[PDB]
RNA sequence: UUGUUGAUUUUGUGGGUGGUGGUGCA
């Protein structure tokens, strides 16, 4: 079965993707680029090394893309930054261009839903807290936290329960995105890791974890 | 007599070698007499050159010296005189790592009941003396202890039994630094000193955690410290603002003889 | 005064209220110096009130009140170098209390903060502390320093080497504690002291300029319970939480087999089991550095 | 020093 | 209970090259890159960008996606392993240039300028650092087995072939030997690319996998099986 | 204090507010 928000029971590899640089400008509106916009921005006063939703897609892309999806165990979450959380519906498949994908959140952002013919991406009340499942363990991405085995992680976790992950698409920022919901913050490995590497580093190993091949 | 020993009297004598006696009775020197305490430090100076000019050994030399040092050393006014001494002593290149490590050990026990300038004088010091015998990087560091996260499960279970049964075999009341088992301790001293109440002393005192790329440290840029530095550093700050205060509140300062700031002392 | 001179009345009003919240301050510190065991009580009503006064004009001129503490400390530098304890007085004692009441105890530097706590140190060290009057003294600052590192528990290390002379002064040597320099062998306490009767361990400042046993037995009583307070705060969490408190422990050790029937050192001795026992004593791990790319 | 997903410098 | 070495402090590994062939490490080929550049000033072909240019050229047009070269090089350069040193990446263009990718490189993020490092690479034939000290990127001389190191064993990403688990495999190959991963960033075609090449063929999980999600699998796995963390 | 005017401002101390906002609904 497709996973839910409104299925709370089942186990899943909730992850979610904080901070996420996505803004839609009318001159018609278009996401907000930071090679595509330099001296817009400009204007606006921000800073075009905060103007980067590429990162995001990169996440979406590898998370999407990982076996785990295909296998029906993941769901997508994303704050921007701005402040709107966006449900990822796993069935949807994003576009592999960048372009064509900014067209498809500049929509997303102003229907607040995306329907073809269930709304393959929808936008959702905050906080995170309610739409995610009742018994669920919440980590962080941190470099400074210790360095902990993923595939260990999982295993020695429970099994009713479902496990998030809070990953900065942010192109730099203190990692206290989302401290107030999280209980503990995890190091993944030892090295500075990029946003998606990091979602496929942990992907990879829940797959391990629960034999999903 | 002996302050002036080595330059004024000793290059004149026809046959030096027979103050070896009196060196030596100078240097063995035990006396319930705090005044006397001192006399073994000037009698070291008499002492090293006639070993140097005639090539004459004493017996269990080293093991003399590590009795000397004690908590008396670090304030003494001759520490200057003593410290340069012991550094052409610390460089010979046939010393045991044993008899090092036992140093090394005892002047961190002796650091924390120290004041801040005599361990802003040994941290330097035992940084140069790590970094010369390089088999006692165990002591900063043991890495059997470690907890890896790639190490298996057994490993995990075997690390957490010999946690447990492990013992501190560093001795005190052992004289011979060959025989305090030091080499096999550790300075949580030091790791203590991190934690001191002064920052910069503290950050001297960090500098064991971090990598020891610095080849060496000029002892003579942190031998002259003292309490009158650190207050009179303070008279001059260069730089002035306003200054944090405290949200709490405290209805009295003192406790009587509401809320007390100072229980304890009566008003 | 404060009235009559608000900001809004003249131009330069600021100015001087501000140089007010210096001359309060020496007028805080005065009147401790000044006698009141007539009239403690009206004594404490008429401090509490001028430092909660005090309180009000640092919260809007913090900057006046800083230089003017400063020159303070600056003031008893000079005066310790050539008078020595002489010059400490009560009002040196109330001052750095007053600093902890408005300055902010818990930083890593802090401009009058850090000048107290270095100035305490050196009157923690160079100090004799060869009378009763000079270990009250040196007690009360203990407890001050305390208060200071209440949240943050940095290590001190003169406030193990005050302990370890005031616990060896009482005992008079028992010639098994030679690395401990003590400064006067007459202030022993006598055996038949009781140590089974309720004493109180508050020391009354008044009483520090007019400075039998059971006074001894009191100041012993509360220089104990700020040790017994170090271990349970500062010296616990330290990695070298043992070889802290092994020249503590054998002076404790000390005092129950001198005194049998006092029940303080023996409780002292009962937590410091506990705490060693919990406490991993584990080879120190510092140079694991993080690798490179 | 580049670190994470910081970008090489624009001009 | 064991004395630390002369020297504890982390050292930068050595930068793998194409001259050493002594050194285990992991390689890895993306080959048939789309990556072909025309005057209009030159530009990198794109599928979306550009349609009735290619078309003119009269090549397929959806072979001609250099986006799929560009996330596998960001996730083959990002992964730890080559922060580690022990990665190297080859790129075996579908005209048949061969590439060569120096682990230090950065690669832009933004597509745009990465089609602009491209232009200047093919044109240029190599990329020299800001720094002027080494080039980053640069054209070789094929074919890539005298590249490789003298002992090599070689694979590559079949989804039709047996399901391996990387970790397993990686193990279970000898130290001093090396392990070549041929990959195909084309978007659809047959795996016979580098049959030539390789001696057996691979299959890494049951569902079709992305070419940078195959990649990122498989270095995870080396760097889970070689420790690298 | 104003570009000749007259208490509108000027000096110091405190001090809140996105608001000639837009847009969709009834």
């Amino acid at each position: 079965p497709v996973l839910t928000s409104k299925d709370k029971i089942t186990k899943r590899m909730i992850v979610v993707l904080a901070m996420a640089s996505l803004e839609t400008h009318k001159i018609k509106y278009v996401l907000l680029n930071c090679d595509d916009h330099q001296g817009l921005l400009k204007k606006m006063g921000r800073d075009i090394s905060e103007a980067r939703p590429d990162i995001t897609h990169q996440c979406l892309l590898t998370l999407l893309d990982s076996p785990i999806n295909k296998a029906g165990k993941l769901q997508v979450y994303i704050q921007t930054s701005r402040g709107i959380l966006i449900e990822v519906n796993p069935t949807v498949r994003i576009p592999r261009t960048f372009k064509r994908f900014s067209g498809l959140m500049v929509q997303l952002l102003h229907k607040l839903s995306i329907r073809s013919v269930e709304k393959l991406l929808k936008v959702i009340k905050n906080p995170i807290t309610d739409h995610l499942p009742t018994k669920c363990r919440k980590v962080t991405l941190s470099f400074d936290a210790p360095v902990i085995r993923v595939q260990d992680y999982i295993e020695k976790l429970d099994d009713d329960e479902s496990i998030c992950v809070f990953v900065g698409a942010m192109a730099r920022g203190k990692d206290n995105f989302a401290d107030e919901y999280v209980d503990e913050k995890v190091g993944l490995s030892n090295y500075p890791l990029s946003a998606s590497v990091a979602c496929s580093k942990f992907c990879h190993g829940a797959e391990d974890a629960w034999n999903i091949l | 007599i002996l302050l002036i020993l080595h330059k004024r009297i000793i290059p004149h004598f026809h046959t030096p070698t027979k103050l070896m006696d009196f060196l030596t009775d100078s240097y063995n020197l035990q006396s319930s007499n705090k005044n006397a305490g001192v006399v073994p430090i000037l009698a070291l100076n008499g002492l090293f050159e006639l070993m140097k000019r005639f090539n004459l050994e004493y017996p269990n030399f080293y093991m003399k010296l590590y009795q000397i040092i004690n908590p008396d050393l670090m304030h003494v006014k001759y520490r200057a005189r003593f410290f340069r001494l012991m550094d052409v002593f610390l460089s010979s290149t046939h010393l045991s790592a044993h008899l090092v490590a036992s140093f090394i050990k005892k002047l961190a026990r002796l650091t924390l009941e120290s004041p801040p300038s005599a361990i802003v004088t040994v941290i330097p010091f035992i940084y140069n003396l790590i970094r010369k015998h390089p088999n006692c990087m165990i002591m900063l560091h043991n890495p059997a202890f470690i907890s890896n996260p790639f190490q298996t499960p057994d490993q995990v279970a075997n690390l957490k039994t010999l946690k447990e049964n492990y013992v501190d075999p560093f001795d005190v009341h052992e004289s011979d630094p060959e025989l305090t088992h030091a080499l096999d301790s550790s300075l949580w001293e030091l790791a203590s000193l991190m934690e001191h109440y002064h920052p910069n002393v503290a950050t001297l005192a960090k500098i064991f955690a971090q990598p020891f790329k610095k080849l060496s440290y000029n002892m003579e840029d942190f031998l002259d410290w003292n309490y009158d530095s650190l207050l009179n550093a303070e008279s001059s700050r260069k730089l002035k603002t306003l200054p944090t205060l405290e949200f709490e509140a405290f209805t009295n300062v003192f406790d009587n003889e509401g809320n007390v700031y100072l229980p304890g002392v009566a008003w | 005064i404060i009235k009559a001179y608000q900001p809004k009345l003249a131009e330069g009003n600021k100015e001087k209220l501000g140089k007010f919240t210096a001359v309060l301050l020496r007028h805080i510190i005065f009147l401790s110096n000044q006698n009141y065991l007539k009239n403690v009580q009206s004594f404490k009503r008429t401090q509490n009130a001028l430092i909660s006064i005090l309180k009000s004009l640092s919260e809007k001129y913090n900057r006046e009140l800083s230089e003017e503490c400063r020159d303070y400390i600056n003031e008893m530098q000079a005066r310790y170098k050539k008078n020595h304890f002489d010059a400490l007085s009560n009002g040196d004692l109330v001052f750095f209390s007053i600093i902890g009441i408005l300055f902010s105890t818990s930083d890593q530097y802090h401009l009058v903060i850090t000048p107290a706590l270095i100035l305490m140190s050196q009157f923690l060290e160079q100090i004799k502390f060869n009378s009763l009057k000079r270990i009250a003294f040196g007690a009360v600052l203990v407890r001050i320093v305390s208060q200071y590192q209440r949240i943050s528990k940095r290590y001190i290390p003169e406030v193990v080497y005050f302990f370890q002379k005031i616990l060896l002064t009482f005992i008079v040597k028992p010639l098994d504690f030679e690395n401990i320099r003590l400064d006067s062998y007459e202030l022993g306490l006598p055996l038949d002291v009781d140590f089974t009767k309720k004493r109180s361990t508050i020391i009354p400042l008044h009483t520090l300029s007019t400075m039998p046993v059971d006074q001894c037995v009191s100041v012993l009583l509360n220089v104990m319970e700020s040790l017994d307070a170090t271990i349970s705060t500062v010296w616990k969490s330290l990695p070298a939480f043992n070889e802290i408190i092994l020249p503590i422990q054998q002076l404790l050790s000390a005092y129950t087999s001198k005194y049998s029937d006092f029940e303080k050192p023996r409780n002292i001795l009962n937590k410091v089991e506990k705490l060693t026992k919990f406490t991993e004593h584990i080879p120190l791990a510092l140079q694991n550095h993080k690798p490179v790319s | 020093r580049f670190k994470g997903d910081d970008d090489i410098p624009y001009k």
